[PDB]
DNA sequence: CTACCGATAAGCAGATCTCTCGATTGCGTAT
DNA sequence: ATACGCTCTCTGCTTATCGGTAG
RNA sequence: UAAAUCGAGAG
């Protein structure tokens, strides 16, 4: 997945200590796993929560969010872990992290959605929400560009 | 307002002053300590924010007054601030005064002699006596004569008021108009200006420390030099506290009071208070009531105000500084440690910065520091603010809006209002002797049954509401409304009934945007049962630009009798039938009627008796009004046998018969229509319409006689008979056309849209012709010959070469556009209407384009022929990097189709790469129309702005709002645009003259006139005239005024404009026609003096509406943004500057092509072929080759010889050269020529060689002129240098030949038969020169400025005047002279070229007006420090005062004539 | 949603003639102009009203509120 | 040689029709 | 559970500084 | 009862 890698990409961050040249202690806390679990309910043992209830509620439709820290100390001397919650993180419907991912259209009308039910939008405070697709330029080419801001950068700017 | 309560003072001006710190200590009710608006429990805290004193509170009895929240007015406290601290508003004028200072003498750096010159201009100025002013600078001729000169200045001032005063011109009071106050200004910036450029004072020449404001809320003075020190003696950085510049400050002021007198006060101060320093400092904050000050709530969430948050955060830190002053003052009796000093000392100074950053947040926001809330100036400022969203715009009462839907059956000047409307809309009618059989009926029906009553006004004020009530309440209301009082003091009242809005009711009705006046008329109510639509008929569309696509408009209830009458007269619909714009009318009948009538006037038509009766009853009902007769009159049959038949002329006949009033004869009308004869078969004369004694007897009825169109049956009908016969025609033709359309219905098929056999192969014959044309026409511009296949290697280059380039590719597109749209046009001239399988009039396609219903010539032939080319921003489709028009297309493929020529029709449909050109066409012309719109609003809006006050005076001259004279006669001749379309229609009014006759009426019109003396002036004028008028216009001295000069055309029969009576005598003259030329000649001349602009009239805001509203439809600048280079900016740097030049008919072409390449530019560039630098470092040398090209070529292409192009390289080229090497180096340091030369060749090197800096080598080719060869040696220690650009740059730069400002000249086609040559710059000065080829007396320029610089402001003014009229001239628009002309005096009012902008209106007398318009902080700041006092006579500042306009019927009084004295 | 009681443009009733109608597509092998003309619909503002209509409330049909599922 | 009069190169400000809906409204220590 | 500090402008004007005069 | 900002629309 791509939390994985921007979650790698992301590094470690450290700090020292005031009590011993040296610094203290490293401290190489980051974080190594992400996971986003699907969306449950305590109402005992977890019940699958569907986008019905989210609707009719008028609340979110958000699953479970858990990064699992490496709390290192001194360059790897000794690592702690945690797999710490992150808040309810919303899902999008139709997804590989919904409820209604591979269900037939009659088990999604059994279950209240639609006959021909479509993803792609979150569901917030009861509100339908997407985020729409933008332009941008096109990765890793390098495109000759005539600007005239470029000349606004400074004097002797082309 | 409440007509039954009168009021009896009134605002007549307000003057601006500083709110001294005395005043409000004494008015103010309580002042705020705490920080803390409200305690525990929710009450306000006393002598907080929310203090009781400071009005009621959220249902807590004001501490003040006593009065609950609905009845407290609010009452203002204060903050002692504890530390005076700057106005943001007087901060910068404030640092002017502290620089220019002398801190020991305590007087301005100046000398007093030239401040008390200044002080004594200005004096002269405050009173108008702008004369003496420089008259007073001719007194000039140690220590003891200056001061004799200062008394004699003195005496000359004290003279000059008291004999111009005593002189009946001038008053206690001073004269203060626009050129005193522009003068004043020009003054006041040269005194400010030259108190700056001082070294030292010079009473006592001694340096002064020199200040520096590094931002608001903190003055650095840097530290005296150690030399200015020195001078200190011989005469014998820093931070400064804000006490300290009001020390400084207060001694300044109280020196040079005599001085600060007249710098403050543009008017004679008769209060004679001081001008003081503290006026710049707020020691006391103001706080607003709390009434301005309330929390806002939505159920629970409860949010304070963003005052109360900056008055809080004031007061903190007031509460801490006092803190710190009161920790130094106990350490002030006994010091203990001065290191404790130095750090309460520090925190003290934080504060005192604190609390002025605090002060200047709660003022300006942006000048704040540290999205933040707004201040005082950002509820002002801007759009949004207050004057414009607030004083200028309000929302108002008693109006309704709603979604409008089309109604025939409505009488064209009526409004159709739903039922709810008509249910909750109200007028109050005062209860009457006569009123109340009306106003029982109304109190009975109830709020809920119309026409019925919702309130009921007793005489004491009372509001007893009638919707909570039974019937039964209700008549024992009904039968106590006209009860006489039992009060003394309402004995003098009546009661009011807040009745329904009825039949008899007048309505406001307008659709944004308002464009224009029209948009926004007076309708007579008629209210409806059905729908909640405000129903309107199709006339009125044409004004408000309305169509029933969901659109929507306003209706408004005037309630009281003087806007009743405004709306049902002025506002009127019925007088809205002619635009201001240029005179053409803008109602008639849209599209059904047009074609229904097409059909009814034919000569097809033909109805039997009930048919003809039923078509005549149908509109002409004689119970509503609509017949003048009692009985409708028909006419004999056209056919009498074998069976009686009418005519569709013969309906129309008798429905003008029916409408035209009686005792006055029918119309006599000569026009044409919009269809040609051969439409109609051979022979026919349908064309030609030809009503004769109100009786129509040819042509068809069209969109050109009933509709928004001059010089048709409706607009002559206007003419003669009135407005009001116009409209009922209107309505009539209309309910005629409906019931004609619902009986003969019309259609519009498929059928209608083909073409036969042979017109199918016509246009399939033609269009095969186009296979060869995109080819032909690139080998035209590839200058290949012909023939040249489209894979041609060679064309396919050039065809490459041409796309990269922007230029050669728009010569590309324009060429091949020129040929496809020729093959269009011969496409369309075959296959319609020959090739049409239907032919007109059974084609209704055809039908309604021809007529003018609905399309156009254009829509029929691409549904039916072809599109046609595409046009994007007037070139073709655009084109890919590859060469390629679309992926379907191969590179640079030479076809009509590829560059966007679409063959296909929307009959047959377009395939997909037309389809998607066309795409690109439509989404072209929908941004262009989205971006159209948001580019006119602010040229209206700035005309507006200034235009608004000038209006029509009863001296029959035009001026501007304070009385400023702008034009002495409307255009010239006083004439109404909207009156004057068949002034000089003679021929009309001939033939119509008992018919005018009837009306204009001389007969009544001889006691309150005077008759004969404009006429014999206007006989001597015009026999002069002749006289003289063979010879120039500089040479004609003028003996003899125009007529209208001397005798007002209002009041003396015969005062005529010369161009009327000039075309009058010529008409009496070429045509001799029981009328006479003496009788006809006094009824126009009678006609003439009702055609005049009425006093009252707000030119100036039709003039901007007619400016701007035809502005919507919209190698030199063209456009709208031409205008914005007029108007809005009067730029002197106008983008694309042109010269015009006459041509003496001695001069030849041959020689006129060649004078246009002895004055235009020549860089030294456009004939260098190629540049060689060969750097060889190891001192670094260079050898900068110039190659040429041949010498027969540019001394034939740019008439340039080698002597001029040498000399010009040996003196221009090198001296530039070497200037831009040496620059670079100072900004840095961080076939072979032949080798022999002769004798003259070295010294001209040598001389070369001493005259510039590092040249070691030159020669030129003095015998062909093909190159240029010289060495450049540099210090052996430089870098690299490009070395190439360099010469780039240089060879650009270096002018072989150039008048100055001056870059082209051209020799275009004559147009409008007048040789021109046209130049891309402007000189007169050069052109001046050239008699032998030019006129130098007929040289216009484009360049509004030039023109004003050299030939004065009247010839800059015509050059206005004629640069705003060709702008319209290029779209066709239709915009009177006299529109323009009032704009071109307006914007060179002052003998200069002003703008419509905010630097133009600078200089005004109305502050609201400047303050209204934008930047209101600014001019409220130049108000306040001039103390400016304005007599609200701008129709913007009577609005903020709220009184009645000075514009139409606003600019007079009513008086009473009671009987009895 | 449901089948209309009448023809909208004349008034004719056609809400008998969809049940009919689709038995008639099922049953017998018909197209729909025969099966339509043998219905009685014989101008096409009545012949556009079962040929066209979508019968929506079988969808609806199977959100019941009041039955377990 | 030095002080006044301009003469550009650079910096800075304000600015470029009405109407109808819905949705949100902050965090970060300190006690 | 809870209170108080916060990255593609048009027209000018206005400022700083650079040469020339003449004093 | 209020205000911005964002978003969606109508002419
Ligand atoms: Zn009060
Ligand atoms: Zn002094
Ligand atoms: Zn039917």
């Amino acid at each position: 997945g791509l939390l994985n890698l921007g979650v790698k990409d992301i590094g470690e961050k450290v700090i020292f200590d005031g009590k011993p040249g040296y610094l203290g202690n490293k401290l190489s806390v980051s974080v190594e796993q992400v996971s986003i679990a699907k969306p449950m309910s305590n109402d005992a043992v977890e019940r699958k929560v569907y986008p019905s209830e989210s609707r009719q509620r008028l609340t979110s439709y958000r699953g479970k969010l858990l990064l699992k820290l490496k709390w290192s100390v001194n360059n790897g001397e000794e690592n702690l872990f945690e797999v710490r919650d992150c808040g309810g993180l919303p899902v999008m419907l139709q997804s590989n992290r919904c409820h209604l991912n591979k269900m037939s259209p009659y088990e999604l009308v059994q279950h209240k959605e639609e006959s021909d039910e479509i993803g792609g939008y979150f569901i917030v405070n009861g509100i339908e929400k997407l985020i729409r697709m933008l332009i941008v330029q096109r990765r890793n080419h390098p495109m000759a560009i005539i600007r005239p801001s470029f000349a606004n950068r400074g004097a002797s700017y082309s | 307002m409440d007509i039954s309560k009168p009021v009896g003072s009134e605002i007549t001006s307000v003057d601006f002053g500083i709110l001294t710190a005395k005043e409000i200590r004494n008015l103010s009710a309580k002042q705020i300590t705490n920080p803390t608006v409200l305690d525990n429990l929710g009450h306000p805290v006393s002598g907080g924010l929310y203090d009781l004193a400071l009005g009621a509170f959220l249902r807590n009895l004001c501490s003040t007054c006593g009065l609950d929240e609905k009845f407290c007015p609010g009452h203002q406290g204060h903050i002692e601030l504890p530390v005076p601290c700057y106005n943001p508003l007087f901060f910068n004028q404030l640092y002017i005064y502290l620089r220019a200072s002398c801190l020991f003498c305590h007087h301005f750096r100046l000398k007093s002699v030239e401040v008390h010159r200044y002080a004594c201009k200005l004096r002269l100025l405050q009173y108008g006596l702008i004369d003496e002013s420089y008259k007073l600078d001719e007194i000039t001729l140690s220590s003891t004569l200056l001061n004799e000169l200062k008394s004699k200045r003195s005496e000359y001032v004290d003279m000059a008021i008291a004999k111009a005063l005593s002189d009946g011109r001038t008053t206690e009071r001073g004269s203060f108009t626009a050129t005193v106050n522009d003068e004043r200004k020009k003054l006041v910036h040269e005194f400010h200006k030259k108190l700056l450029s001082r070294g030292k004072c010079d009473n006592c020449g001694m340096f002064s420390p020199k200040f520096r404001k590094d931002g608001f809320t903190k003055i650095f003075e840097t530290a005296l030099n150690e030399k200015q020190i020195t001078n200190n003696r011989v005469k014998g950085s820093t931070y400064i506290l804000s006490t300290e510049v009001k020390n400084i400050l207060d001694t300044v002021f109280r020196k040079e009071q005599c001085v600060l007198q007249y710098v403050f006060h543009s008017r004679p101060n008769l209060s004679r208070k001081l001008v003081k320093a503290d006026s710049f400092f707020m020691d006391v904050l103001v706080v607003p009531p709390t009434r301005f000050r309330l929390p806002s709530k939505l159920g629970e969430e409860v949010h304070e105000n963003s005052q109360n948050q900056l008055l809080s955060k004031v007061l903190t830190t007031s509460l801490l500084i006092r803190d710190l002053n009161d920790d130094l003052s106990k350490l002030q009796k006994d010091k203990v440690s001065l290191e404790d000093r130095r750090v309460i000392f520090s925190r003290l100074m934080n504060a005192f910065v604190t609390i002025q950053n605090d002060v200047n947040a709660f003022i300006d926001s942006t000048k704040a520091q540290g999205v933040p809330i707004p201040g005082v100036k950002q509820a002002l400022e801007k759009k949004e603010g207050l004057f414009r969203k607030h004083m200028m715009g309000k929302r108002v009462n008693y109006a309704a809006r709603s979604v409008i839907s089309p109604d025939p059956n409505i009488e064209t000047n009526e409004i159709g209002v739903p039922p709810v409307f008509a249910v909750k809309l109200t007028y109050p009618e005062p209860v009457t002797a006569y009123n109340i059989a009306e106003l029982r009926q109304a109190v009975i029906n109830g709020p809920d049954k119309w026409p019925g009553a919702t309130q009921i006004q007793n005489e004491d004020g009372s509001l007893v509401s009638l919707i909570g009530m039974s019937v039964e309440q209700r008549k024992a209301l009904a039968n106590q409304l006209l009860t006489p009082s039992s009060n003394v003091s309402t004995h003098t009242l009546n009661k009011k009934v807040y009745r329904h809005i009825k039949n008899r009711d007048v309505v406001l009705m307008n659709r944004q945007p308002t464009l224009h006046k029209a948009s926004m008329m007076g309708h007579k109510v008629r209210v409806l049962p059905n729908e909640k639509t405000l129903r309107l008929h199709y006339a009125n569309t044409g004004a408000y630009n309305a169509d029933f696509d969901g659109d929507e408009m306003n209706m408004h209830f005037p309630q009281n009798e003087n806007a009743r009458a405004e709306a049902l007269n002025l506002a009127n619909t019925d007088s809205q039938y002619l635009t201001p714009t240029s005179g053409s009318p803008v109602r008639g009948l849209i599209q059904d009627h047009i074609s229904a009538g097409v059909w009814l006037t034919s000569k097809d038509s033909f109805f039997t008796r009930e048919q003809y009766q039923q078509y005549i009853y149908g509109c002409i009902r004689p119970e509503d009004g609509h017949t003048t007769r009692s009985k409708i009159v028909t006419l004999p049959p056209t056919i009498f046998k074998p069976y009686p038949l009418w005519t569709g002329k013969q309906i129309i006949t008798t429905v003008l018969l029916n409408v035209t009033p009686p005792d006055m004869p029918g119309i006599n009308l000569i026009s044409k229509n919009k269809i040609k004869n051969e439409y109609w078969g051979k022979g026919s004369l349908e064309n030609e319409v030809l009503f004769k004694d109100g009786a129509l007897l040819c042509g068809i009825l069209d969109k050109s006689q009933y509709g928004a169109s001059k010089y048709g049956i409706v607009h002559s009908l206007h003419e003669v008979y009135g407005p009001e016969v116009a409209a009922k025609v209107l309505s009539v033709l209309g309910r005629l056309f409906t019931n004609y359309i619902t009986a003969t219905a019309f259609t519009c098929g498929m059928d209608d849209l083909r073409l036969t056999a042979e017109g199918n192969k016509w246009r399939t014959d033609i269009l095969k012709t186009s296979v060869d044309t995109g080819r032909e026409a690139a080998a035209e511009v590839t200058n290949l010959d012909k023939d040249t296949p489209a894979d041609d290697p060679e064309l396919l280059k050039r065809l490459q070469e041409i796309l990269r380039d922007n230029n050669k590719s728009g010569i590309l597109d324009a060429v091949t556009s020129s040929k496809v749209n020729a093959i269009t046009s011969q496409v369309v001239s075959k296959c319609v209407p020959d090739g049409t399988m239907k032919k007109f009039p059974c084609n209704s396609m055809q039908a309604m384009a021809l007529s003018g219903a609905k399309g156009s010539n254009v829509n029929v032939s691409q549904i039916m022929c072809l599109l046609g080319q595409q046009a994007l921003e007037g070139r073709r489709v655009p084109v890919m990097v590859s060469g390629k028009t679309l992926p379907s297309f191969k590179p640079y493929e030479t076809d009509a189709m590829a560059g966007g020529y679409v063959k296909g029709r929307f009959y047959s449909g377009i395939k997909p790469q037309e389809y998607y050109f066309h795409c690109m066409a439509g989404r072209e012309g929908l941004i262009d129309t989205a971006v159209k719109t948001s580019r006119s609003g602010y040229l209206q809006r700035c005309l507006t702005k200034q235009l608004e006050g000038v209006h029509v005076s009863y001296d029959n001259s035009i001026r501007d709002a304070d009385g400023t004279l702008v034009q002495f006669m409307y255009g010239g001749d006083a004439i109404d645009i909207t009156k004057e379309s068949h002034m000089t229609q003679f021929e009309f009014c001939l033939d119509n003259y008992y018919a005018l006759l009837k009306k204009y009426n001389p007969s009544a019109l001889i006691e309150h006139l005077d008759v004969e003396s404009a006429l014999k002036y206007s006989k001597k004028t015009l026999k002069y005239r002749k006289k003289h008028s063979k010879e120039p216009h500089y040479k004609q001295s003028v003996k003899y005024d125009p007529v209208l000069a001397k005798y007002n055309p209002a009041k003396y029969l015969g005062s005529v404009s010369e161009n009327f009576q000039d075309k009058l005598e010529s008409f009496l003259d070429k045509n001799s026609k029981g009328v006479n030329e003496k009788k006809f000649r006094a009824l126009m001349q009678l006609k003439y003096m009702r055609s005049l602009i009425n006093p009252g009239e707000a030119v100036g805001i039709i003039a901007s509406q007619s400016v701007g509203e035809p502005s919507t439809q919209m190698n030199v600048t063209l456009g709208i943004p031409r205008l914005r280079e007029i108007v809005m900016t009067a730029s002197a740097a106008i983008k694309t500057p042109q010269m015009t030049l006459p041509i003496w008919n001695d001069v030849s072409d041959e020689q006129a092509d060649t004078f246009c390449k002895s004055i235009s530019k020549v860089l030294l560039s456009e004939v260098i072929d190629k540049v060689i630098v060969t750097e060889t470092t190891g001192a670094r040398s260079y050898v900068i080759h110039m190659r040429f090209f041949d010498n027969n070529e540019y001394s034939e292409e740019y008439d340039v010889s080698k002597e001029e192009l040498q000399n010009v390289i040996s003196n221009q080229f090198i001296h530039l050269l070497e200037a831009a090497i040496v620059k670079e180096i100072k900004k840095q340091k961080r076939v072979e020529a032949n080798n022999n030369m002769n004798k003259v060749q070295r010294d001209r090197q040598s001389a070369i060689i001493s005259h510039h800096r590092f040249i070691t080598k030159y020669n030129f080719d003095d015998e062909s002129g093909k190159w240029c060869e010289f060495k450049l040696e540099l210090a052996a220690d430089t870098e690299k240098l490009l070395m190439v650009n360099i010469v780039e740059e240089i060879c650009r730069k270096s002018i072989i030949r150039q008048i100055p400002h001056i870059d082209r000249c051209v020799h275009p086609e004559p147009e409008n038969g007048k040789r021109v040559l046209v130049t891309e710059g402007v000189n007169f000065q050069a052109m001046w020169d050239q008699e032998a080829f030019i006129d130098v007396d007929g040289i216009t320029s484009n360049d509004v400025a030039a023109v004003l610089k050299t030939y004065g402001v009247e010839a800059a003014r015509n050059t206005i005047v004629n640069e705003i009229n060709n702008v319209f001239s290029r779209y066709a628009i239709s915009v009177s002279f006299r529109h323009l002309d009032l704009i071109a005096d307006m914007m060179t009012r002052q003998g200069t070229y002003l703008a419509f902008n905010r630097q133009g209106m600078e200089t005004s007398t109305s502050s609201f007006m400047k303050m209204s318009y934008e930047t209101t902080c600014q001019f409220l700041t130049k108000a306040v420090l001039d103390n400016e006092r304005e007599q609200l006579d701008s129709p913007s500042a009577r609005i903020v005062v709220g009184k009645l306009n000075n514009v139409g019927t606003g600019s007079f009084d009513v008086l009473a004539k009671v009987p009895n004295a | 949603m449901i089948v209309p009681v009448r023809c909208f443009s004349c008034g004719k009733v056609v809400g008998d003639k969809w049940e009919s109608y689709l038995n008639l597509l099922q049953e017998d092998e018909l197209d729909e102009g025969t099966a339509l003309s043998r219905l009685g619909l014989k101008r096409y503002c009545c012949r556009r009203m079962i040929l066209t209509h979508v019968d929506l409330i079988e969808k609806f049909l199977r959100y019941n509120p009041l039955e377990k599922r």
